[PDB]
């Protein structure tokens, strides 16, 4: 049964009519917010007198 | 909706109008049967007893 049965091509179009536009790009931006907390104090007592 | 083509189109704008309700129509056929073949001696040749 030695024979060629089928084939595949690398044929591609020429998108002169721009039928296919491929991947899309857009500009984006993210925002991150870092608020600063207060932290527990350190104290020293002394008498008033 | 999915491809872009430059279309250069020509649009006719005209009218044919008839004026005179008069014609004679002839169907002329059989030129080859007369000029290619015999008409006079060919017929006499058929009268052989």
């Amino acid at each position: 049964d030695l024979a060629v049965i089928g084939f595949e091509l690398d044929t591609r179009f020429t998108n002169t009519n721009r039928r296919q536009r491929g991947h899309l790009l857009q500009t984006r931006a993210l925002q991150f917010r870092h608020p600063i907390p207060m932290h527990a104090p350190v104290t020293l007592p002394m008498d008033t007198m | 909706g999915h491809q872009v083509t430059r279309e250069i189109a020509a649009i006719p704008f005209n009218l044919h109008v008839n004026n005179i309700p008069f014609a004679l129509e002839f169907k002329i056929t059989g030129f080859q049967k007369v000029m290619g073949e015999t008409q006079f001696n060919g017929k006499l040749a058929d009268l052989k007893p």
